[PDB]
């Protein structure tokens, strides 16, 4: 079958040789015969592989294709099945499976409907040998398109848990093979890194009798089984491993034996975990004499022993070295070393985590190797420093914790264990050293599983850890304190019920002995005990904290504990010990900004359930100590704290500003864009320092506040205005000196068009003088600074140079801007603004927007820097978080001679400046527009996938969002990192479709726009904005669903699907393509929600167009923006259209844009708070509490439509039909979970299910904005 | 086309040829497919590390001219945005480009397209003998990338290629045509050749060095081109008498020749750019009194207020009184500390008759002091122990010097310095009772470096 494709090539491309079709096939002129273009194809096409089966696929196809004129329908059918027994004896008879065959194959049977039903089983084992999975999920997925479909579906599963994908793995398990309801509660445990109940009501549900509601299918017994056996896996409790291993093959009495060898099934399922738990426990120091045996007597023949040594080849290595010849050991631990060559070089390079999966083992495999040759010399049992080097560098050497899971943890642990104990046998201080090593290296493991939210294992490490952590003073504090943490840790995700016993009872294994003498030697393990204790006492007490009677209801014994450390006394008592704990720790790395962190958060906390002892005094020195260090925690209490000072403005500035002097102050660039701002206002000498010392190292940092700020701020005559004001000024000549910068601001502000800037002009006056006439020289104030610009031609070569459209705009708008000069320079009425009106058209007109060229701004057009007057330093690096290199940065060098005007209302325009990197940039420019909205929300997400790369759930389905630098230079002029090799969603969307269809979807009145529109006029009354609430009383949920399926019925279904297969031309590149379009999408919409991102057009989404991915663009709303101010409220929390649920199925919209939902959502619901502060500050800044408290609820837990009911009570108060928005909002509690479900404390599964269900609720889609498509 | 092999080169390069001939047709003009083979064949002709492409690139734009002439009529060339006009339009911006390798792309370019352009006329007046000034400005951009790169050298191979055939075009076709405005000339109607040597004279003191370079040889093959065909000993006088002093002096002096804070040595390339300035008018000065083109007493003394002398006597001054910047600031400055003495020399061996003009500020202990100091050990003044040229020209520069100096006064101090650092008693306790052993480093090499500057 190597050959079989270019032999059968050649046969098919004989047979053309002796026709008389070889007349030159072009004879004319630009020629050449007809055959030097087929005989080398064949020479080629047995050379490669590659080649010879896509020649063969597509001759196939042809011959497939021209045989439909002759051979009638009877006698084609009768073909094709011939083609496809061939292609299951194909399947089923290979035995080396040449990947290009059985791809060929695999693909040619997919590309036609008859063969199209080929073999589940086949297709499916041939791409497990084959390692060419997405072949065959193609082929399964079109089979699975138009039991034969649970089989389809089991080893679509079979063929997706080896491609890693375990999200939608997981979203079938619970979608096809399910209909019961323990399915979903187990698989939602194992989701949740919970495999502890999961496997345990796999058990009592496999051992289950009646259940009288129907009989379980044995399709999900045997997954029930199989979860069991990978759940027990993951807790490696290798007991129960080895005995569902054995479970439902055989009798309770192992009697290990070809029963396994039999039914290639039992092979696949148990061989692995069976070897894998025996293994694993002949390892821990046991003997039990029971797989070595098996393996010993498999040595022998040819299927027994071929398929075990080519697919375990390490197992065997760790085997062998237990019996002690060495070479063969060896020989299988290289066999392991070819076994991962030839593994990794066949999976696909666009199949991204199956090659980390492949490579995770090269750690462990060459410990394995390293091991066996460093036990190989024969001095090495003399000399005890060899030893001492290999416990350094195998202590320096450990998987990552947060990016690794627990499998690879368990294979290098155990496996140093092994090693070291044959070490330590092997040399009767070097065990006390042995010792420790062993006990350190568990303890990491137990800290890595413990970060990562494997509870139970770390649990099960600590309980098997304890019996011997008792030799020393250390150990004991060491087990204490892990087995503490541990418990803090996994006391979150509970009920504050559950919270409060199970951190109850981490406190007389505290206050035994060891603090008793052990609170004196070690100040730093006693400020990490400290810390502990302090930290219990919190969860106990902020636990109690949420009602002041149930919470102490039901309760025991222990309740005198409660009482030892009335009812509301209580809460205080646990504050003040934990107070004492925690502050004993603060006067005694990061464990003192660990300390700090804790003392500061406890005092937030309690400060912010107080608005509703002078913590506002205690927080500020240790954030400053903090952000002494680095911290993006401590990053943040300069402004709600100099707040809380002004309600109390005697105390604690001076301490603030002694810590904040000693600093290196590269930390507050994140920062300095709200720094900068108070300034302008009262207590400024907050920030003075530090900002006089980053305009000394790193000096651009202050134009954009204090050319707007300066007069919006008044300084009077006070004693301390005058010298801020200076201050302000002395860095503004100190800054502002090149006159460079200034340079490239004019340059880009006359960049934009004349007309906008008049157009906002006008809307400055209209809205300004329109109101009264008691606002005085604002007009005489603020008239010259437009002048400056427009008007006379001369007035912008004064301030920059002589401009294009100037030349073509004031010459032409002469006579119009001398009576501007003449009456509205004192008019000060705005009573008829027609003048304007008439001008701005005028504009309009004879003002083209296409200025078409760069030249129009000759000092961008002619940069060509000769000479360091300061080098521009283009705008967007500073990113904070390092120590900033302005000579790595970008420099500014030249521009690209072309401009093109991306066609918008405001009309921003893009620009090509180059840079010395030798690379290029491109850039938005928007002027009169500000961008602190969109520079503000993309710093919070980059706060928010901070947050995400620190979450080992979130960062293993490497969950990051896409931002880009956007850096605004001024008010009305901003400037924004446009991305490479990126394209809108809408233009895939209509780039993707027919001419035809893209017609009917444009100019057809039954398309979904027409049809929208005039099912709003013709059955509201009116045309315009306004008819929604009146046809919200008549607008019933079945007719609206009924209208929106029957337009939505129109666009077609699969077309972005369309899209990733027409620009694929693999299996594998739709695959990929499809799931990171899927995975960012979800994360994306989930962030969007956190805050909420309306206006999320099919325009405000960019699409690589390279990967796939999604980037969110445009965040004109920020908050909850559309659903409580515009016109068209927006009652949804993100996009979760028809095409992006059609793009996955037949995979329901519930396995991988559900699963990356709920571990974003989980990510942003376990904070420090940053998330939820840094929305402090991004609002606070000149009801804007309710939207903070909105935000506080939804992610804190709350259900999407409460939260969407107050965001619109807070917007539309006694608004029209506020009822049917409520009723709307809400749901139905018959046909939405959002509605079933309670007002808050919702798990982040119940929330995000409460939140999709809104998302994809037809009763909301089918009434909003015309121009958000609702139907694509 | 240009691969390593024989077989699939001799194959694949007819192919290529081939289609740049159809492509250049009427019925392939006009064509997006004809100006996407322009594109590629550009950024061919423009990229990193393969040069076998560029090389064949080159070879690829020059059959395009050959063809593009060969087959659009002049009937219809003036609408063609894919023409040898647009064609040069892009070269041009090709050349005045940041990129260290685009400017590379444009230099081979003209250098595959010279043989042709040059044997065409009735519409070369325009496209390129006036863009020599667009290339020289090309030579500009050039001052910073890398001397290896071979941008410099290709610069300077095709300004040679063009100044080659300006000189013949322009000697007979001199009349006043409207000959298209180039980057930076004045705009007038009549640009033909006295305003080209007009903007030569506008900087050949421009801080580039090449550049600068290029232009002084410029005029010095240009100058007897004009019907006069004068030579510049009187033409410099006539000028300086009909058009003022100010004028030659200043447009030597640079534009910025007006602190304490770069005394010690500091990367800050405000310091190297004035550093650059005063190389240029140290060369500038060097070449023009060093040949009989002006006298050293003509444009130096204090009759016009000068400012070079000022500025060379604060240096001798304040020369030799971040952690890898202060190698850089070094080479820049003893890069002019070298070229003063040069300046020096071709200032007394020219005319023995101003050396009342070097007022004793230089001859004081500052020109004679930086002549002892490389002499004898010039890494003092910076000279970095591992360059090529500079270390062995030194001894060159600084023996002329001494010859230019011992026929002048100026030999006393001379003598009487040099005799308090090379006196007698320092060889002999140089040569010491053991000078074979272990301390190789210090006796050695100050021995190797005293008896280096005996020899000089
Ligand atoms: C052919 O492409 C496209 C793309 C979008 C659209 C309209 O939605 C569109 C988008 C904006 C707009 N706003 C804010 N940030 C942006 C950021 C952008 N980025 C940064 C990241 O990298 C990708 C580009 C792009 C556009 C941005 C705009 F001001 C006007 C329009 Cl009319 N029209 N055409």
């Amino acid at each position: 079958e190597v050959h079989f494709l270019s032999l059968a090539t050649n046969f098919l491309l004989e047979m053309t040789s002796m026709s008389p079709d070889y007349p030159n096939p072009m004879f004319e002129h630009p020629q050449i015969k007809h055959s030097s273009l087929i005989t080398p194809l064949q020479a080629v096409a047995q050379r490669d592989p590659i080649i010879a089966k896509q020649l063969f696929s597509s001759l196939f196809s042809g011959i497939l294709k021209e045989m439909d004129k002759f051979k009638t329908l009877s006698e084609k059918n009768n073909i094709t099945q011939k083609l496809l027994q061939d292609f299951n004896r194909f399947l089923n008879t290979t035995f080396s499976f040449f990947p290009p065959f059985v791809s060929c194959i695999q693909d040619i049977s997919c590309q036609h409907a008859a063969l199209l039903s080929l073999d589940p089983a086949a297709v499916s084992a041939g791409c497990l040998a084959s390692l060419q999975q997405p072949v065959g999920i193609r082929l399964l997925e079109e089979a699975l398109l138009r039991p034969p479909d649970v089989l389809r579906w089991v080893e679509l599963a079979k063929l997706y848990r080896s491609i890693g994908e375990y999200d939608v793995l997981r979203g079938i398990f619970t979608s096809e093979i399910g209909t019961k309801q323990i399915t979903q509660s187990a698989l939602l445990a194992e989701a949740r890194s919970d495999y502890s109940e999961a496997a345990k009501q796999y058990d009592e549900a496999l051992n289950k009798q009646d259940w009288v509601d129907g009989e379980p299918t044995e399709a999900e017994k045997d997954f029930w089984e199989l979860a069991s056996l990978d759940c027990y896996n993951h807790l490696a409790e290798w007991k129960s491993l080895e005995y569902c291993s054995t479970a439902s093959i055989d009798s309770e009495n192992p009697p290990d034996l070809n029963k396994i060898w039999s039914e290639p099934f039992y092979q696949e399922t148990y061989l692995p975990y069976m070897i894998r738990s025996k293994l694993k426990l002949l390892l821990q120091g046991e003997a039990d004499q029971s797989l070595l045996t098996f393996i010993d007597k498999a040595m022998h023949g040819e299927l027994q022993k071929a398929i075990l040594e080519l697919h375990y080849s390490q197992e065997l290595s760790l085997l062998y070295l237990l019996q002690d010849d060495v070479d063969r050991a060896k020989y299988y631990i290289q066999n392991g070393i070819q076994s991962f060559m030839q593994n990794y070089s066949s999976i696909d390079v666009l199949l991204h985590q199956s090659r980390l999966t492949k490579l995770q083992s090269v750690q462990a495999l060459t410990e394995i190797q390293e091991f066996i040759s460093f036990i190989s010399k024969q001095g090495n049992l003399s000399s005890q420093v060899p030893l001492k080097r290999l416990l350094n560098t195998w202590t320096n050497r450990y998987p990552d914790a947060k990016m690794d899971p627990m499998n690879i943890w368990d294979d290098i642990i155990t496996n140093r264990c092994f090693f070291l104990s044959k070490i330590e046998e092997k040399l009767t201080d070097i065990s006390s050293l042995i010792r420790s090593c062993k006990f350190s290296m568990k303890m990491k493991m137990i800290d890595s599983a413990r970060k990562q939210n494997n509870f139970s294992l770390a649990m099960k490490l600590l309980k098997e850890l304890h019996k011997e952590s008792k030799t020393r003073d250390d150990w004991l504090v060491s087990w204490v304190q892990s087995y503490c943490r541990l418990s803090h840790c996994r006391s979150r995700s509970q009920g504050c019920s559950e919270q409060v016993l199970t951190v109850l009872k981490t406190v007389s294994l505290l206050d035994e002995n060891n603090v008793s003498s052990y609170l004196s030697k070690n100040i730093l393990a006693f400020r990490d005990q400290n810390i502990l204790l302090g930290t219990t006492y919190r969860i106990i007490a902020n636990a109690l904290s949420s009602e002041p009677a149930c919470l102490a209801e039901i309760e025991e014994d222990k309740a005198r504990r409660i009482l030892e450390l009335d009812s509301e006394k209580v809460i205080a008592g646990l504050y003040q010990r934990a107070f004492q704990h925690l502050s004993e720790a603060v006067q005694a790395a990061a464990g003192v900004i660990d300390a700090y962190m804790t003392l500061a958060d406890f005092c937030d906390q309690q400060l912010r359930k107080e608005e509703e002892q002078a913590y506002p005094a205690l927080v500020v020195e240790k954030m400053l100590k903090a952000l002494k260090l680095n911290s993006n925690e401590a990053r943040l209490k300069f402004p709600r704290l100099l707040q809380i000072i002004e309600r109390y403005p005697e105390e604690t500035l001076s301490l603030m500003t002694k810590e904040i002097s000693s600093v290196p102050c590269w930390q507050f660039i994140s920062w300095i864009s709200h720094m900068v701002a108070l300034l302008d206002k009262d207590q400024a000498v907050a920030v003075q320092h530090s900002v006089e010392e980053i305009t000394d190292n790193y000096p651009q940092a202050i134009v954009y506040p204090f050319i707007i700020s300066s007069e919006s701020y008044s300084f009077k005559d006070t004693s301390t205005g005058h010298k801020n004001k200076e201050f302000v000024a002395r860095i503004k000549s100190k800054l502002d000196q090149g006159g460079v910068i200034q340079d490239f601001i004019n340059a880009l502000d006359q960049l934009s068009n004349p007309e906008l800037l008049f157009k906002d002009w006008s809307n400055d006056v209209r809205a300004e003088l329109a109101k009264t006439p008691v606002n005085k020289k604002n007009i005489e104030k603020m008239y010259e600074r437009m002048y400056a610009a427009l008007g006379d031609p001369k007035a912008p070569g004064l301030g920059a140079f002589r401009r294009k459209f100037i030349q073509t705009f004031g010459k032409e708008f002469d006579k119009h801007f001398g009576k501007g000069g003449s009456k509205l320079l004192r008019m000060k009425l705005s009573d008829f603004n027609d003048i304007t009106n008439m001008l701005l058209l005028k504009m309009n007109k004879d003002s083209k927007p296409p200025g078409n060229l760069k030249e129009c701004s000759p000092w961008m057009s002619d940069f060509k820097v000769e000479f360091l007057r300061n080098e521009l330093e283009i705008p967007g690096q500073y990113d904070g978080r390092g120590k900033p290199l302005p000579e790595y940065h970008v420099r500014i060098a030249g521009f690209d001679e072309r401009v093109t005007v991306m066609a918008s209302l405001r009309r921003p325009k893009r620009i090509i400046i180059r840079g010395h990197d030798e690379r290029e940039h491109p850039f938005l420019v928007k002027g009169g527009e500000d961008l602190r909205q969109d520079q503000r929300v993309e710093q919070l997400f980059q706060v928010m996938n901070g947050i995400l790369a620190q979450d080992s759930a979130c960062s293993q389905r490497a969950l990051q969002l896409r931002t880009y630098s956007v850096v605004p230079m001024t008010s009305r002029l901003g400037l924004i990192e446009w991305l490479e090799n990126t394209v809108t969603l809408k233009d895939l969307l209509l780039n993707t479709m027919s001419q035809e269809e893209k017609a009917a979807y444009l100019s057809d009145p039954r398309a979904p726009p027409c049809e929208y529109k005039d099912w709003l006029t013709k059955m509201s009354g009116k045309h315009d904005v306004g008819a929604y609430m009146l046809m919200y009383k008549g607008a019933n949920r079945t007719e609206t669903v009924t209208s929106f399926r029957k337009r939505e019925s129109k666009v077609p279904a699969d077309l972005l699907k369309r899209a990733f297969v027409r620009m694929s031309t693999s299996p594998e590149a739709f695959l990929a393509l499809r799931s990171h379009f899927a995975s960012s999408h979800a994360l994306i919409c989930i962030s969007h929600w956190i805050l909420g991102i309306g206006d999320r057009h099919l325009n405000n989404f960019m699409v690589a167009m390279e990967t796939g991915g999604v980037i969110g663009i445009d965040f004109g709303h920020a908050f909850g923006s559309a659903t409580q101010f515009l016109p068209v409220p927006e009652l949804m929390p993100f996009r979760l259209t028809r095409q992006f649920i059609n793009l996955m199925l037949p995979m329901k919209e519930t396995g991988l844009m559900y699963s990356i939902m709920v571990h974003a959502l989980r990510a942003f619901r376990s904070d420090p708070g940053l998330l939820t502060n840094t929305m402090d500050v991004f609002v606070k800044e000149p009801y804007p509490r309710q939207k903070i408290c909105y935000a506080k609820r939804k992610l804190a837990g709350a259900n999407p439509a409460v939260i969407t009911c107050d965001e619109l009570l807070l917007g539309h108060e006694k608004a029209p039909a506020f009822r049917d928005y409520v009723a709307v909002a809400r749901g139905s509690k018959d046909h939405n979970i959002r509605a079933q479900e309670p007002e808050s404390g919702l798990s982040e599964e119940t929330q995000v299910k409460c939140l999709m269900d809104q998302a994809t609720d037809p009763n909301i889609l089918g009434r909003t904005w015309e121009g958000w498509e609702p139907w694509m | 086309a240009c691969d390593v092999d024989q077989v699939t080169r001799q194959l694949y390069e007819p192919l290529v040829m081939q289609l740049i001939h159809w492509f250049t047709n009427n019925k392939k003009f006009e064509s997006q497919d004809t100006v996407a083979l322009l594109e590629a064949i550009l950024d061919g002709i423009v990229d990193p590390v393969d040069s076998t492409l560029r090389d064949f690139c080159g070879r690829c734009i020059r059959e395009f001219l050959k063809w593009s002439i060969k087959q659009i009529t002049p009937q219809q060339q003036e609408k063609s945005p894919v023409n040898t006009k647009s064609l040069f339009k892009r070269l041009y911006s090709l050349a005045l480009h940041p990129n260290a390798f685009k400017r590379l792309g444009a230099s081979l370019a003209f250098n595959n397209i010279y043989r042709e352009f040059r044997e065409e006329e009735s519409l070369v007046e325009q496209f390129v003998f006036e863009a020599l000034v667009i290339y020289m400005e090309s030579l500009a951009l050039a001052h910073a990338d890398e001397k290896s790169l071979g941008t410099i050298q290709q610069c300077c191979d095709a300004i040679d290629h063009l100044c080659r055939i300006i000189e013949k075009k322009h000697v007979s076709l001199n009349k006043a045509k409207k000959r298209r405005l180039p980057r930076g000339f004045p705009p007038s109607a009549s640009l033909c050749l006295l305003d080209l040597v007009k903007w030569l004279l506008a900087h050949c003191g421009r801080p580039q060095t090449e550049c600068r370079h290029k232009s002084i040889e410029l005029f010095y093959k240009f100058v007897p081109l004009l019907p006069g065909n004068r030579s510049p000993n009187l033409w410099l006088k006539d000028v300086l008498k009909e058009e003022g002093v100010s004028f030659l002096i200043n447009t030597f002096e640079g534009g910025g020749c007006g602190l304490l804070y770069l005394r010690g040595p500091f990367s800050l390339q405000a310091t190297l750019c004035w550093l650059d300035l005063l190389l240029a008018a140290l060369e500038c000065y060097n070449t023009f009194i060093g040949e009989r083109t002006v006298g050293a007493l003509q444009v130096l003394g204090t009759e016009a207020q000068s400012s070079l002398l000022k500025a060379v006597a604060f240096f001798l001054e304040s020369i030799a009184m971040s952690p890898q910047e202060g190698e850089r600031y070094n080479y820049s400055k003893c890069t002019v500390v070298v070229r003063i003495m040069e300046f020096t020399t071709t200032l007394l061996n020219t005319s023995p008759e101003g050396w009342k003009l070097l007022k004793k500020d230089l001859c004081n202990t500052h020109l004679m002091r930086v002549l002892v100091q490389t002499l004898c050990e010039p890494a003092s003044i910076g000279f970095n122990i591992g360059d090529v040229q500079v270390m062995a020209h030194l001894p060159d520069v600084c023996v002329n010097l001494m010859k230019a100096l011992k026929m002048s006064p100026y030999k006393d101090i001379l003598e009487t310095h040099l005799r308090e650092k090379i006196t007698a008693q320092s060889i002999e306790e140089l040569c010491a009772v053991n000078l074979y052993g272990p301390d190789a480093q210090v006796d050695r090499s100050r021995l190797a470096a005293v008896v280096s500057a005996c020899k000089q």
